[PDB]
């Protein structure tokens, strides 16, 4: 029960070319079969069994790492990247500014992946990017 | 009053195409298939659906539509049907050319007997024409009798190059009634072994041929397949083919064609029921030729040495080649 | 030529960019030279079908708010077109009620911007066509748009159409 | 219950329903009788075999016999194969019966009809349970 | 309803309509009985 | 051919042989109900743009 | 025997049971053909795996196949119309669709509510056919060699004390026929 | 889509136009036959380019019908619908089995099925309309449909659309 | 078009054949009886054929002669150059 679609339960032996995809809204893994079938016409609830948030087809993504904790670490990771970037010059070489920021940003990320709380995290995105 | 104005171009025929239905093609261009070997219902008031005389297959009454096109009888060409044959059996008119082929190309594995390796071969090979090419070749590949898995090379005799063979030898094939029987000789220790080529086997032959092997012989990749000379799938001829005629109309006749679909319909159905369940060989194989004759006798009556079918007046059965043939055919 | 029999013909589909057996990219004009498929979004069909149909008008007799503008279409179509107009008059109607680009100086702009993406001739007329408002929502209703243009490019694009585009 | 498929003649101009309608067997034609319009034109008047549908009702048959040329050794089996038919077997008994009433009217000298009669009255009460217990010979004899 | 199709081709843009005697129509359709596939077509293939 | 004699057996060889027949004698063309290219259809009438001016 | 007919025909057809005729020729009867059933596992398990993976495939198809729209039919003709054949016989007033062999209004065709029992089917069939891929996949690790007459001989376990039918494999001397399907690697 | 294409069609003349005047017949003819039809190959033929060149083969008078047959070169705009094109239209009619906007000369069926949930008909409303918490869709009112499907007849194009998917629906 | 022989290069015979005559008046006489302009004066006449041996006398039929040739080329002959003599 590990080279298996959850839902329609396509076995790899019967079908070799099976795929696997990915969402990253709730990272679920589900055959590119089931994802035409269930996704073409539109948006719809996640085919999960006690999953019930709406995903879109064109956010289907190919797994990286095989560890899926992991996965959520490093696309959330992406994401503060994009907002959060700086380098050793943008504090003219304060090396001490600099390990204070590192650990703010990566706090922020460790937040985020746990939902410690989210709304705040998410809010204090939100701002930084403008800027 | 004159057909119904249509928006489709009007045009010129300007070249006729031959060639041999494929079963697939047959199935495809068929929009309805025939299971019932009845023509009218139980009350005898409309026709039966899935009979001979199915509605969808047009009609032939100035009173009633086609359930396919919703048009007159004027105005229907006629739709055909199919029957699924429950095993292969030979087209009567090819019978001979599939003699013809079976020697040509070997029995085992589908192989020409003779390759380009040999100098006759090519000089056949090289003809132009079909139809004489053909006759080359069959000329050369009817006297081998085996299937040289091991050949000379051209250049020099010492050595031999190896060519697509299995070594098994070929049979003297014979036209035994409607059925291809082959013998084999054995090696002096005597009695050849004698058994009958099924259709199903060689249809199994005929289908291994490449297009490169057959299309020497003479036959169209895209047209006409040596496989396809063995009948899998029937068409039905619509009703227009074989109308129903009435004399004082509170009597009604049905064309010879009908009874003879009728027939094939019979044997079709009783062959099925014998190789679901039990059935020895022996009645299999009885049931099978009855098949075949039936079919054979539906597209020509008139083969030597077989009988013919006979109506219940008892005069012969009209066939489709009686039709076309003659001073008073239909060319 | 000869093998006439059925072959297995891809299915139309925009998404593919699978316009069909006559719709391909290359085309062969009456002349014989080849040309390039003629796609073209709204603004610019509706300029091409009254720039034929005032040079139309010109033949016979020589030999703006969108409000007013459909009454002179109006009565330019009718005067300029024979029987069974049913269909153009329709199509002038929804053409000039969906057009975004009014003039030439604006669609001339629009043509000059757009084909320097290099996208299939039907792409382009699509962007043209459609107004988005983020590269998310082209990239939705236009899916060939999909590994083809980066949304660097495609943003910015899509701002400059905004831009060039005035009621 | 099953799709209409039926066509009426009326005169397009005339319009009355129902119309009068005069068929030109020898013109081959359906005429208006009230405008003269023509309605349809190119009207149709052995490749064929004698049946009764009400003896027989729908079965359909082919004999095997020799030809001018032919091989005695083909036409036995196939008349052994064609025999050894399971759906033919069941109407073969009521053929069977036909043909034994035939030989018992046409031994009493009695008309076509009476034989006819007595065959198609076989069918109707054949096949029934009422009519299970009682001797052949007894049903062809009531039929008689 | 001005609607052509030919199932097994899966087109109903390429029809044409010619006029052939009955008798003609009638033998294609007894060689379409008999597996003769005869195939009318309106352009030619091989050069004169 | 089969217009003369061996009609069915002549037929049967072209579906084998996939023959093309492009109908230029008068036996197709009669076949066909169209109008061989014989006598009066040896040829093909059309119209004269460049006449029908200097005509009026 | 004519239990037994069904039974052998029907695994016949599927592949998992080989016959095989030879001439005997008893030294106090006249000669009689007898046929022996045995298994050809080659042959078997290619039939197995063949038929495995279709029953999977059709409702896999099945499945995609009720998750589009429901279609049309006709009450009177029994005609199914799908959406796009059904847009185009719609009525003037544009508030019916109509048939064309009845002119009546059609009517919504069923399967609207099967899309979770379909997958229900599904599920329930890989759970049971569990063991089958299991053992399958442990079949395509090794090599098996193809089973004969004269192989499954060697196993043989006489079925009774004086079986009229000799279990005995003499091919005629240098025969050069060969029967279809009646040779193995 | 809107495409500008090179077509050929084949115009029958009868013999009342064969005079000195006949190729201004034929232009007639064209526009009267063209602009406006529908065919399922090109699409929607709208206008035609370039009228006063249009080019004008010799024409073949037919055997019995006696009529010339001419073979005409024209370059027309075409509008050729295709399936998972996204278009804007306005709803012309509604009714309990769908809405189906007005896209230039065609018109795109939107069923039920491919509506989204929460939308739902209402016939106690005049004009009958579709309506939604956050929208209601009425006669007049402009949709964004994509085609989900096209049936081209020789002389007839229908097509329906859905607008389950984002981005679609009201303007 | 190289199936056209060009105008300066035509080897085929001046004159009008029996079979071009006929298909020629018969072609022009149906589109008289179809109503189409007569190009010549009418001292009165009212068969179409009549008309039409008129028009071929004065050279009024517009019409031009395709005649094929075995390998698929064709030449264009206008009636009017065509000498009527049979
Ligand atoms: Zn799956
Ligand atoms: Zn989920
Ligand atoms: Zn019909
Ligand atoms: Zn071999
Ligand atoms: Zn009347
Ligand atoms: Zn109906």
């Amino acid at each position: 029960n590990k080279d298996m679609c959850p839902i329609c339960k396509t076995d790899r032996y019967l079908s070799p070319d099976v795929k696997f995809l990915v969402n990253p809204e709730c990272y679920h893994r589900i055959c590119e079969s089931c994802v035409d079938r269930i996704f073409s016409l539109g948006p719809a609830q996640c085919p999960y069994k006690g999953c019930d948030k709406i995903l879109r087809k064109n956010k289907f993504k190919t797994q990286i790492f095989d560890d899926v904790e992991v996965e959520k670490e490093v696309d959330i990771r992406k994401r503060v990247f994009n907002v959060f970037n700086k380098t050793i010059d943008d504090f003219n070489g304060d090396l001490v500014e600099y390990n204070k920021y590192l650990e703010e940003v990566e706090d922020i990320i460790y937040k985020l992946d746990h939902g410690i709380d989210v709304a705040k995290t998410e809010e204090k995105l939100r701002t930084y990017e403008e800027l | 009053v004159g057909q119904q104005y249509s928006s489709a171009p009007l045009r010129t025929v300007k070249e006729v195409q031959f060639g041999l239905f494929s079963p697939e093609e047959v199935r495809a261009i068929s929009v309805a298939k025939i299971r019932f070997p009845e023509t009218m219902d139980e009350t005898q008031t409309r026709a039966k659906i899935g009979g001979l005389n199915d509605p969808r297959l047009g009609s032939i009454d100035r009173n009633l539509k086609c359930q396919t096109c919703q048009e007159g009888m004027n105005e229907c060409p006629g739709h055909f049907g199919h029957i699924d044959l429950a095993k292969p059996v030979f087209h009567v008119g090819f019978i001979a050319k599939i003699k013809k082929v079976c020697e040509c190309v070997c029995m085992h594995c589908g192989k020409l007997l003779l390759d380009e390796h040999n100098e006759l071969m090519r000089q056949a090979l090289a003809i132009k024409d079909s139809k004489k090419r053909f006759a080359a070749i069959w000329t050369l590949c009817k006297t081998k009798m085996v299937c040289e898995t091991d050949v000379p090379s051209e250049d020099d005799p010492t050595q031999l190059v190896s060519r697509g063979g299995c070594g098994n030898t070929q049979p003297t094939i014979r036209k035994d009634g409607l059925k291809l029987v082959g013998s084999w000789k054995k090696d002096r220790a005597d009695e050849p072994e004698l058994r009958v080529l099924s259709t199903e086997e060689i249809l199994n032959i005929f289908k291994h041929i490449s297009v490169k092997d057959f299309t020497s012989l003479g036959f169209n990749e895209v047209f006409s397949r040596p496989e396809w000379m063995i009948l899998t799938c029937l068409p039905v001829p619509p009703p227009p083919v074989r109308p129903s005629i009435s004399f004082n109309e509170s009597q009604r006749g049905e064309d010879d064609l009908t009874f003879k679909l009728a027939d094939i319909l019979k044997a079709n159905i009783s062959l099925e029921t014998l190789e679901h369940n039990g059935a020895p060989h022996h009645a299999i194989e009885e049931a099978e030729s009855l098949l075949q004759f039936h079919v054979a006798t539906y597209m020509d009556n008139d083969i030597a040495g077989q009988p013919q079918a006979l109506q219940k007046s008892g005069r012969p059965v009209k066939s489709i080649r009686a039709r076309l043939k003659g001073k008073e055919g239909r060319i | 030529r000869r093998r006439r029999l059925k072959k297995v013909e891809e299915e139309e589909n925009a998404a593919t960019l699978q316009l069909g057996q006559e719709f391909q990219l290359k085309q062969i004009n009456h002349q014989g030279e080849e040309e390039e498929l003629i796609a073209l979004n709204l603004s610019e069909a509706r300029l091409v079908i009254k720039e034929a149909l005032v040079e139309r008008r010109r033949a016979f007799k020589r030999s703006e708010t969108r409000e007013k503008e459909l009454e002179s279409i109006d009565v330019l179509l009718e005067q300029t077109t024979g029987g069974n107009n049913k269909d153009l008059k329709n199509t002038m109607q929804y053409l000039t009620n969906f057009s975004r680009f009014r003039d030439q100086e604006t669609v001339g702009a629009v043509i000059q911007l757009l084909k320097s993406t290099g996208l299939h001739p039907f792409e382009v007329a699509q962007l043209g066509s459609l107004a988005c408002d983020t590269a998310d929502e082209a990239k939705t209703l236009i899916p060939s748009l999909n590994n083809k243009i980066s949304d660097d490019e495609l943003e910015r694009i899509l701002k400059e159409l905004s831009n060039l585009e005035t009621l | 219950r099953g799709p209409n498929l039926n066509i009426v003649l009326t005169c397009p101009e005339c319009k009355v329903y129902p119309p009068k309608i005069v068929e030109r067997f020898s013109e081959g034609d359906v005429v208006c009788a009230l405008c003269g319009l023509v309605l349809s034109d190119k009207l149709v008047d052995r490749v064929g075999e004698a049946s009764n549908p009400l003896l027989d009702g729908n079965n359909l048959s082919t004999r095997i016999g020799k030809g001018e040329t032919t091989d005695m050794r083909f036409t036995k089996e196939l008349n052994k194969a064609q025999g050894k038919n399971v759906m033919d077997k069941k109407d073969n008994e009521v053929q069977a019966a036909f043909a034994k009433i035939t030989m018992l009217c046409d031994a009493a000298e009695l008309p076509k009809i009476v034989k006819d009669c007595a065959k198609e009255a076989y069918k109707l009460c054949h096949d029934e349970k009422t009519l299970k217990g009682k001797s052949m010979e007894s049903i062809m004899a009531a039929s008689i | 309803h001005n609607q052509f199709e030919c199932k097994g081709c899966d087109n109903k843009i390429d029809i044409y309509q010619i006029h052939i005697p009955y008798a003609a129509k009638l033998l294609f359709q007894e060689l379409m009985a008999m597996n003769i596939t005869p195939r009318l077509y309106t352009d030619r293939s091989r050069d004169f | 051919r089969c217009s003369f004699e061996e009609t069915v057996e002549i037929l049967f060889e072209a579906g084998a042989s996939a023959e093309l027949d492009d109908c230029r004698g008068v036996s197709e063309n009669v076949i066909l109900g169209q109008m061989a290219p014989i006598g009066t259809g040896a040829f093909d009438v059309m119209i004269d743009e460049e006449s029908l001016v200097k005509y009026m | 025997k004519t239990e037994l007919g069904p039974l052998i025909a029907r695994l016949r057809s599927d592949r998992l049971i080989s016959i095989h005729k030879q001439r005997e020729y008893p030294p106090n009867s006249k000669s009689v053909e007898r046929v022996y059933y045995y298994v050809k596992y080659p042959h078997a398990i290619d039939a197995i795996k063949w038929k495995v993976h279709q029953v999977v495939q059709r409702l896999k198809d099945d499945l995609d196949k009720n998750s589009e729209p429901n279609g049309y039919m006709c009450p009177i003709c029994l005609t199914k119309y799908t959406q796009l054949e059904a847009v185009q016989l719609l009525n003037f007033d544009r508030t019916e669709f109509l048939c064309s062999l009845c002119d009546e209004p059609l009517v919504e065709d069923d399967s609207g509510k099967k899309n979770k029992e379909k997958q229900d089917k599904l599920n329930r069939l890989m759970d049971q056919i569990q063991p089958i891929i299991d053992s399958l996949k442990k079949i395509d690790d090794s090599r098996i060699e193809e089973n004969t007459f004269e192989i499954a001989l060697a196993r043989l376990i006489p079925p009774q004390n004086q079986s009229h039918a000799a279990y005995t494999y003499n091919p005629k001397k240098g025969s050069t026929m060969f029967r279809p399907g009646d040779s193995a690697p | 889509m809107f495409f500008i294409k090179d077509l050929s069609l084949n115009i029958t003349l009868h013999p009342s136009f064969f005079g000195p005047r006949m190729k201004q017949y034929l232009k007639t003819k064209l526009l009267e036959e063209v602009e406006g039809s529908c065919t399922g190959k090109f699409g929607y033929i709208l206008c035609v380019l370039d009228y006063d060149n249009i080019d004008i083969q010799r024409g073949r008078i037919l055997p019995t019908d006696g009529s010339a047959e001419f073979n005409v070169k024209y370059r027309a705009v075409v509008f050729k619908p295709f399936k998972g094109e996204v278009v804007d239209g306005t709803v012309v009619s509604c009714s309990q089995h769908g809405f189906e906007v007005q896209v230039g000369p065609m018109k795109v069926f939107v069923t039920k099925h491919l509506m989204p949930q929460d939308l739902t008909f209402n016939a106690g409303s005049n004009p009958p309309s579709y309506q939604s918490s956050e929208d209601v869709i009425t006669i007049k009112s402009r949709i964004r449909v994509k085609i989900e499907g096209c049936i081209s007849q020789v002389s007839s194009i229908h097509a329906i659309g859905s607008i389950k998917e984002d981005y679609l629906g009201a303007i | 078009k190289e199936k056209a022989i060009p105008k300066d290069q035509r080897a085929t015979t001046p004159y009008m054949t029996k079979y071009e005559r006929a298909r020629i008046l018969g072609t022009r006489a149906l589109q008289i009886s179809m109503n189409a302009p007569v190009f010549v004066d009418l001292e009165g006449e009212t068969d179409p054929l009549r008309i039409a041996m008129k028009e071929l006398a004065e050279k009024k039929i517009p019409l031009v002669i395709r005649r094929y040739l075995p390998d698929g080329s064709f030449e264009d002959w206008s009636v009017e150059e065509l000498i009527v003599d049979l």
